[PDB]
């Protein structure tokens, strides 16, 4: 009979449940690609520089931003006229998209 | 050579592409021909196979030529400075 | 040098649910004030 | 770019809702096919309401621009809505998404 | 910049609700009658 | 060359681009024309056919003549650094 | 050169860049025409076609004169570090 | 050069830039004529086009004099090490 | 940066409600062009209540920084409001939005 | 050698790309005998072996015979620069 | 690519419900093996409304391209539908899900 | 030179600065004066531009004197070596 | 060798890949046996070992034969050069 | 130098940060006066500027005076290697 | 780090209820300016139940520490929330939102 | 060298993989004594570490003989170029 | 990969529900161990409508693959249930997750 | 030096680090007087600057002494190789 | 060594790892008294502290003999090329 | 040195690790007595900074005492390729 | 690692609910502090129901490993539940959240 406040208490709160959500695999988007370049670039001039510049932002509500910002980082994610392609972003894209849809479908299941 | 052995290492079975792979052959053939000493008006048989090799090199370039590299969406190829590479030092040691 | 960088994004679209949740909760004030009468 | 391609651009345009006949009768102007560049043929399942359909999401380009108005475009035999036209210097891109 | 995006759009399908709940108050609305006419 | 060998190779059917394929046609003819010692009138037969493929790369690299790398909206392509590389090597070989 | 002829190549029909393109060619032309040996008052007709290719060139780097590389929402041009060079050779090679 | 030899190339069409395309302008030519030797008085007009060019690549550059690239809200730049690099081997090369 | 283009500022000034007549009539100031540099534009598919608009989300960049206040810009023969201004220190750059 | 030896290797066990295999054996074998001295008739059987390995390897390379690197939907590939690289060292020493 | 798995396509061809039987039964085409490449088998936990099955979801990929509709592949055993199909110059790329 | 030309070039049409180009400006003026010849005692005409130039870089890099790089959340410089660097040759050759 | 020790060493307890194996040993004693100078009719059982090693890394690489690298979804390999690489040293310091 | 100078450029207009200012400004002018010659007693005021911009120099590197990058909470800088590199070249050049 | 710009930390000291005024009349400590470092200045666009305003999310850079306690800086006469605060070794690190 | 001595080392305390390590180590023992000269008939007891040291290394590697870098869903390894390169030092250094 | 670790695989075999004694008694066939490669041990919080429980998300490698089925694994005195199976052709790589 | 103009020099009002910065500033009188020609038992008060301004690099290294770089969740250091490396070279420079 | 001094260094209080690290140092040992002079029969107590260091090194080490990297969900390592040689230079110059 | 010198540096103020800090002192002072001279039987206490430098050297490296870098949870470090590597420049020039 | 902070473990010990008396009142056991490496102190703002408060989210690692039990820790002067700990060969690494 009361229903009324569970769709207000839904109406209201839920903004802050998907922004969570949306800043949870934003952090874990940066871990797994933190660690995936490693994993890759070991040709053996590693000082890491790159993994020390990846980070994210709310660039907008709803709205988080991961970004590589080593200037030479898309020389190794795309490869060179001189190197092979090294992907590093990629392979976490393929990850988070996943966490991603399903725990916004938990959030409604 | 033949078109017909091109065909049958490609493994292109239709005919949609003869139109290409014969100026392909064409432009091999002339290519090799032009590396020989300046006398030789045939090229040995010894070398027929290059015509073929770099045949299907061009084969797999068709839309690359001028490029080194070429990606779209993860599709993604790298290509090789010179075709006839390998064969420059084999043509050499022959005639030298 | 060139500054090469790489972005990637996650974004979420709630207006149109809210819309939705809206219709719902007006229709059931209507039965609230019908079940008010009886 | 390679410009192989040949691309059929479109214009839908919306006629007014005829009350009387209960008919909205649009009608296509086509123009002159140009020469484009386009990504490879996807042909993803898309999930409707009715059932699964063959989608498309595309990108297709061209050199400088086009001095006439456009909606959807006709290219490997597949008719495209265009969802977004990118304008640049010397080149325009649009993003297209198959119809049905 | 290339840009890689994941989007999320949410969705509820309130058009049976609404049917739902709009069939109960018709339906109520003839207790009503019953009662006063 | 006919522009029509040309026009095989890059599988065009039809006449929507020859107002282009023409003038680079003509300005690979003239490069190449260039090459060769002063006292060579034409371009010998023999090397015919690289008119035809220096006339495909520019055709792959229209509207990037200058660059090295060109991306447009996810479709990635980089170029060769001189499209006569290759030749260079048999022109001189051939003269001297 | 004309102008309509690297018009003709680049394809670009209407009028709306003529002011451009002809400051662009008479920019080319004063520069051959600076690599030529003191003497030598006029461009020979051998050369005709670098005008030609250079301005090409110099119309897709407009607005990049001066840099090496140029990027925006995933549209990107890096560009080789001299129009020339692939003819200063040439033109050495004919006068020497 | 005049004003608007340099106007025309960058496709500008009004005066909200002349002050500072003025000096732009008026110090290319204070460095070219700092590059000729100590004798020579004046540009010769055979280089007038470097004073133009040179106008330009530093329009473009303006507001990163010193800076190798730059990036600014998605937008991003990378600049030639020196304006003039090109020029130096025509203008040592005539004089010498 | 090339700021080849030229911007004109706005400020749509917000008039009090008036209730005997009904009409909050705002009034635009409007500025001298200024010259920017703009992103390429895009016509993108937004999807509004009542349909489909080309929409179009840009970045304008001006040296140094102006004296006045602003809300919009007309460039390009497109109005935009400003969604966020950032102040460097020698430049100043507006994210902006098509209205409509 | 025998096609079967190398279908054994590749752990082929039926009949569906013997005609690519054919061709891609005989290629091998003619490139062999190209690199032997002039003299020499036959691969001797004492480096039959090389024509089964590149014919393994160039099968792997089947559709690449130009890439330095090939990815396709999350499958990447890259090549060695020569197939035969190792066996010079071999032939070289062998005959000399 | 190496080129060794064999696979074997299909088209399961839907019929017309027949109320008078209740039936719609479906006929499968099924065609003669093809050389392609495949993605590494996996046998993921997939939670269906009444419980765990093995999933796999995949990438196969061809040379060149077929003249014949197809629907479903069987490989390796396992038979899946395909949900994207991708045409490349070359090559073909098809996107599959294990049914079941 | 003036402030006011610095002033022009670089656009900056109101006051809020003119403590800080200044003292630039004495700057650039008295490095130059220390990279000329011991005996020379007054900046020739002929170099005046140069002031100039290395006032608008440095007013550029004010924030970054020491730093060859500086960046945050989207706003990037990287800095050339040596703001002379250019110069450096000029003043020799015209010396020597 | 044996198969069943290269067997042994890689834990291969199960019948499935004897057709491959025995290919790849038959391979390996080839290559070793090509090594050797040309007189050595028989591979010195001071160097048996070689033969397993190396089938061991070809064991390895199966579907990698010409492939430097290898990778998907969360697999990848990198060969080193050259099999017999630590060996050629070996080969020769005992002969010579 | 005053600090007052050095205060100007570096644009500071309070007295929160002078008793870091005096330190720095006191350890340039220690640092400069041991690079030059044993005899020399003072810094020539030809070489006044010096002081002042290495001291603008260390203000901006304050906080990381062995650092050759710093990155806090996405502000990043990296430093140049050494402070009086630019006038080595002048003093060296001056005394000798 | 050039720690050019100043800023003024401030403590608002929450005071307990009073019920028989109806007040709870806080009091702001403020303390001496200090040298930091900020990022540029944004103004983006929130968008708050009662309409847009002028928000400003920004990080500054304190030397060493500070001895006392803070809730609210005011710099470039902007008065910020402190909401995050991170604690280097010789280094101060203070995220701050504006209030409005 | 007995088993057991590599077995403590690498921590192992079951039966599970003897007919590995076996091999192993009589592997090790084999190249060893291959390095050794010809007159050498045992490894000395001087350098019986090494084969247990490289058995360690192998056993680490076991998998992965022939790669360079080896990635398994997250986990991944780097190999050393040579297991016996540190030891060619002093065995080298012990004959010679 | 050094293979160090010596894993139990199990497979709990699901029996028919018999409703005359309310029972479902699975059984536990258990196989000798095999040498295995497996990450460090987490012990993360998971959080359960009960309450915190400590789990273990972690992946298990073993060279070539076994002939036999199996669902659950025991190592290093933890039970994981298997939820992905990956199989490379001469490695096998198995998801695992604690229950409980 | 005193403690107290380091103290200065790096802003640092309280006193909970003197024990460290204590050591430290022993820390680099010691080692600048090792760096001193052998005869020389007092440090020059021309380098007294030395000691300090080490000692400021020393103290941004706590923490990293043995370290050329350290990063932790957006907070990231990299150091130079030597702390004296600048003054290696004045203090030769005097003494010869 | 003792072990009890390499157990007091890492500060490993228990006895779970005994029976690797007696291995370890007895390869240590093994190995410095491989790098003498051939006719000494004892390590130098000069020397016994780099028995303790490198087994220290080898400690760490454990699980990575081979290897120059491991990585792993959270954790990564990279290793030096060799344990000794930073002491290959002190015992060289130690005897010479 | 005294352990307490060390112990005020790096900030100590407890007993927790006073075997630790023992023992690399201990080998600090046994490995710079080894790089002394021969006939040298202390450290002279014009060096004996240098045993408390390295000591907190390796303090920072406890537990990465081979390892040129070390990940630990989004800590990471990355260590000097030899801790004695200023000093030896000191003690040979002391020496000789 | 450079082990310079010192960390205290304490295990708190769940006492069973007691009707009679209305208290489970649980138990600290606190050990000897340990050498630990701790990430730089942050002060988050946390948004609960009744109100912010200043949380640290943080990780602190330790050479080897702890013989006993353990559920809190306590550094800095500040209190943490454990909840991760993450068990490599010679180093353990604890996610660690402050309590309120």
């Amino acid at each position: 009979d009361a229903l009324l406040n569970q769709f207000h208490d839904m109406k209201t709160n839920i903004d802050d449940d998907v922004d969570d959500i949306l800043q949870e695999n934003a952090k874990e988007y940066v871990v797994r690609a933190k660690l995936k370049a490693r994993e890759v670039m070991n040709k053996g001039y590693w000082t890491g520089n790159l993994s020390r510049n990846i980070r994210y932002k709310k660039t907008g509500d709803l709205q988080y931003t991961i970004t590589s910002h080593a200037a030479y980082s898309g020389f190794l994610e795309f490869g060179t006229r001189y190197m092979e392609a090294e992907p590093f972003m990629w392979p976490v894209y393929e990850v988070i998209r996943k966490s991603t849809v399903e725990e916004l479908k938990a959030l409604f299941e | 050579t033949t078109l017909a052995d091109v065909k049958k290492r490609i493994g292109l079975k239709d005919e949609k592409q003869d139109e290409q792979l014969e100026e392909i052959i064409k432009s091999c053939e002339s290519q090799l021909l032009s590396m020989l000493p300046i006398e030789v008006e045939q090229i040995p048989e010894r070398f027929s196979y290059m015509i073929k090799e770099v045949a299907v090199k061009r084969y797999n370039r068709i839309g690359a030529e001028g490029m080194t590299s070429e990606a779209v969406d993860g599709r993604s190829n790298a290509y090789e400075l010179n075709d006839f590479k390998e064969y420059e030092a084999i043509i050499d040691n022959y005639f030298n | 040098m060139t500054e090469y960088k790489i972005k990637a994004t996650i974004e979420a679209s709630v207006a149109k649910f809210k819309r939705q949740i809206d219709s719902a909760v007006k229709s059931v004030q209507r039965f609230k004030r019908v079940a008010d009468q009886t | 770019m390679r410009y192989e391609d040949r691309v059929i651009f479109q214009l839908e345009q919306v006629a007014t809702y005829n009350p009387k006949t209960s008919k909205k009768e649009n009608t296509l102007i086509t123009y002159d096919a140009i020469p484009c560049n386009i990504n490879p043929i996807s042909r993803a399942r898309k999930q409707l309401e009715f059932g699964d359909v063959k989608n498309d999401v595309s990108v297709l380009r061209i050199k400088e621009s086009i001095s006439y108005p456009v909606s959807h475009v006709l290219v490997n035999g597949i008719r495209y809505k265009i969802v977004d036209t990118r304008i640049y210097r010397h080149e325009t891109s649009y993003y297209i998404e198959e119809v049905n």
